[PDB]
């Protein structure tokens, strides 16, 4: 099968310089236009850059002609992008996609994507604050960490359902968010109920237990 | 000063044929590519064009019958029998075109071998990859053209074809969009035909004379996930 | 009388494929009607003249032909379509139906879930004695079946009873019911359901011991 | 020949380059009339219907029936190293449809002499529309406009009348069932609204009815014309 696997993106600095790969399988790379497309927070996409089947010739949209550069190496089917000088606004998930002329440049095969952050915020680990007082509501707050991901389980993975993750949001360069787990009256307080939340960027794990007020 | 035209004078009020060129009050004429057959008769039942043992153009006017021979036609003998009258006399006119065996230009992507019509090349798209995308060339370089140019597509195809076609591909990095056939050769006299066999559809066109300047474009056809697409050139001067 | 020829009998095919059935008639016919029938319920109209599709009809169904070819075709082939199809003609009298077309709609190759039962202790009394045997919810519809009492097989009275393809999960079930006399029933110990199908080499095998 | 205009532009009322105006020439066909034209077509093809293009000539007949007075069909002409322009358009008469409009619209392009809105007859029934047709000479417009389906494909097809006796109804092309020749037909399309109609002229050699059927929904209906004469 037909398979795309971008790599690389993590968080840059104002201004730093990353290199994107993508590793093609199942099918003959030289044949294929191959494309970065990059889709924002406002999740919308829009295409980087782009390369023929022979890596010949390339397009870069005015937005970042000169700062990118897109390259390919048929022999190792591998499709790479040099981004420098990059700004907040690159900050996007990065997506490895395919086109042929033969499809009518029909992007029919996409990668699962790597994240790119362009900011100069420092790395700050996160702030586990429990919140407490039918099916009673439990809540977790995260806050002020930097930068995204954060997971957050409850009891481990095993309490799954009625389990509300809402997204985070810049307080002020900080990340904030919050999970709301929901159970009966009778397991709480009686069984312990408990978030796990991991930052993986300031090695860091956090188990707070749900006591009552 | 015209020519190619047969005219059939059966009333009172160009090669002309009258009553003297029917054998026992039949006329078998033979018509040919882009003929024109004209009749001025009274017709029995005013109309004609039906089966004995296909009109593409038929214009029937007061004791006056226009019609034009059609370009491609798969039949033995598909004729038409106009049976008029005049003075006290019932006379029978058999069209019939000339049988030959035109060789379609193209790519035959299906399968069936037992085809009412000749591709020139094919490519069995059954037998291609998943998730691919192989190229079928056609390319034409005569002085006159005279040629039907199509494919037999089991699937879907892409665009419609051959009314749309689609750009040839850039060797920079550009785009290539779909075109009226009409615009891309810059010819005027483009036939369109079509037809289906169970599955396949086969759409063609017939191109005739020279055309301005050596042209080329893509049509694509796609059959579950494997997919095909032919690219035809056809060269001017 | 019109003879009205339906093939395949049995059409084959996998989700989303692009299906056609063939309604050939002894002598010419000026329409075609289609119907639908699934297990449990009546016929239901579905392609009404030739072309025209019945009330709630999805549109990737579709008719056509003329003389003595018709058809019926779907686009997409979607689970819910798995029934037998029909074509009715009335150009002359009499009006007759088509032998019909089931459509088997292809799955993930499913093993069946079987289950023995030995006969009820108020069949005993009454001097009669049958084993059941389940085969349900499995693909492909290919399946067999046989009794081995104490190792020996013993097709004399066994009764097999089969359902079509479900429309929910594409999946087929079979019964199976081996009769004995008491007398007989009592002869024995091992009593065994041996069932061979696409999902395993070796059969699938469910048997009770009367201890 | 009585019936037949002649455009000489190249080396049977005979008009020439005089009777152009600014170097067109608005031609008025009427319905029983032919246009020949003889001169080497610009882009070899015309008419922005049945027309023939054979060689260096031209031949377009009138249509029956013309929804916008503007329509048209232009060809352009160059002899002589100039640009002749030809506009050719049937002359307008704001004919009626002798059918039923099953169609709810009101804004249509066509008019219909019955009608009966489909969308508001009982779901699962099937009611009748006739339209009768009685003179000894035809010059008219029969076809309908429905809003879904249409069986069979009318009015090249067309449903035989019902029998009395418990005797099948088969579909037959119209030009075996009224027994006629030269039989136009005319197609149109306003929204969902499908128009489907076909012209007559002239008398016809026996009473003869048929029947085309609209359904919509679970809704239907069918039209019933009858034409006579002898
Ligand atoms: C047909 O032929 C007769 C006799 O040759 C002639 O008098 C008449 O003018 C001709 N009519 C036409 C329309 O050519
Ligand atoms: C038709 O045009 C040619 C042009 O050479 C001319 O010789 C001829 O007399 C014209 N005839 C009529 C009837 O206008
Ligand atoms: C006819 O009326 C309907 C009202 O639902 C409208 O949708 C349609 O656009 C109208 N047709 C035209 C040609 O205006």
């Amino acid at each position: 099968d037909v398979k795309l696997v971008e790599s690389g993106g993590g968080l840059v600095k104002l201004g730093g310089s990353l290199k994107l790969s993508c590793a093609a399988s199942g099918f003959t790379f030289s044949s294929y236009y191959m494309s970065w497309v990059r889709q924002t927070p406002e999740k919308r996409l829009e295409l980087v850059a782009a390369i023929n089947n022979n890596g010949g010739s390339t397009y870069y949209p005015d937005t970042v002609k000169g700062r990118f550069t897109i390259s390919r190496d048929n022999a190792k089917n591998t499709l790479n992008l040099q981004m420098n000088s990059l700004k907040s606004e690159d900050t996007a998930l990065y997506y490895c996609t395919r086109q042929h002329y033969g499809n009518l440049y029909f992007f029919d095969y996409w990668g699962q994507g790597t994240t790119l952050t362009v900011s100069s915020a420092k790395t700050t680990p996160p702030s586990v604050y429990p919140l407490a007082p039918s099916m009673v509501t439990l809540g977790c707050l995260v806050k002020g960490y930097f930068p995204e991901p954060v997971t957050v389980t409850w009891n481990s993975g095993s309490l799954s359902s009625g389990v509300h993750t809402f997204p985070a949001v810049l307080e002020s360069d900080l990340y904030t968010l919050s999970s709301s787990v929901t159970v009966p009256s009778s397991p709480w307080p009686s069984e312990t109920v408990t978030c796990n939340v991991a930052h993986p960027a300031s090695s860091t794990k956090v188990d707070k237990k749900i006591v009552p007020r | 000063y015209p020519h190619n035209i047969l005219f059939t004078n059966l009333t009172n009020d160009p090669k002309t044929y009258n009553e003297s060129n029917f054998v026992s009050n039949v006329l078998e004429v033979e018509l040919n590519d882009g003929e024109l057959f004209v009749l001025a008769c009274e017709l029995i039942n005013k109309k004609c064009f039906q089966e004995g043992k296909k009109s593409n153009k038929i214009i029937y006017h007061k004791n006056l019958t226009i019609f034009k021979a059609p370009f491609y036609v798969t039949s033995k003998d598909v004729n038409t029998e106009c049976t008029c009258k005049f003075k006290n006399n019932n006379y029978k006119i058999v069209l019939k075109p000339k049988y030959e065996k035109k060789v379609i230009h193209g790519c035959n992507f299906s399968s069936n071998v037992s085809s009412k019509h000749t591709f020139t090349d094919s490519l069995d798209i059954s037998l291609v990859d998943d998730s691919a995308h192989i190229s079928c060339n056609v390319h034409l370089s005569e002085p006159k053209y005279n040629h039907l140019v199509g494919l037999n597509c089991p699937g879907d195809i892409i665009p419609d074809c051959f009314f749309q076609v689609y750009q040839p591909e850039s060797e920079e990095l550009e785009p290539s969009n779909i075109v009226y056939l009409d615009s891309q050769i810059n010819i005027g006299d483009i036939e369109y035909y079509e037809d289906a066999e169970g599955d396949d559809k086969i759409k063609l066109f017939g191109i005739v004379g020279s055309i301005p300047k050596t042209t080329s474009f893509t049509c694509i056809c796609k059959k579950d996930k494997k997919s095909a697409y032919m690219t035809v050139t056809i060269d001017s001067a | 009388q019109i003879v009205l020829s339906q093939s395949p009998a049995i059409l084959s095919a996998s989700p989303g494929e692009k299906v056609t059935m063939t309604c050939r008639a002894s002598s010419s016919v000026t329409y075609i009607h289609w119907y639908q029938q699934k297990p449990g319920s009546s016929p239901k109209p579905w392609i009404q003249a030739t072309s025209s599709l019945a009330s709630g009809v999805p549109a990737r169904f579709s008719g056509s032909g003329s003389g003595t070819s018709y058809s019926l075709s779907i686009s997409r082939v979607e689970a819910e379509d798995a029934a037998t199809y029909y074509c009715q003609q009335w150009s002359s009298n009499p009006l007759t139906f088509g032998a019909g077309t089931k459509l088997e709609l292809k799955r993930a190759d499913a093993a069946p879930t079987v289950s023995i039962f030995p006969p009820s202790s108020e069949q005993l009394t009454s001097g009669g004695a049958s084993v059941v045997c389940f085969l349900n919810n499995f693909y492909p519809k290919d399946i067999n079946v046989k009794w081995k009492i104490d190792g020996s097989e013993r097709q004399n009275g066994v009764l097999n009873s089969w359902t079509d393809q479900d429309s929910k999960d594409s999946t087929y079930s079979m019964s199976s019911t081996l009769t004995l006399t008491k007398d007989e029933y009592e002869r024995h110990n091992s009593y065994t359901c041996e069932a061979t199908h696409k999902t395993s080499t070796s059969p699938i095998v469910k048997s009770f011991n009367r201890n």
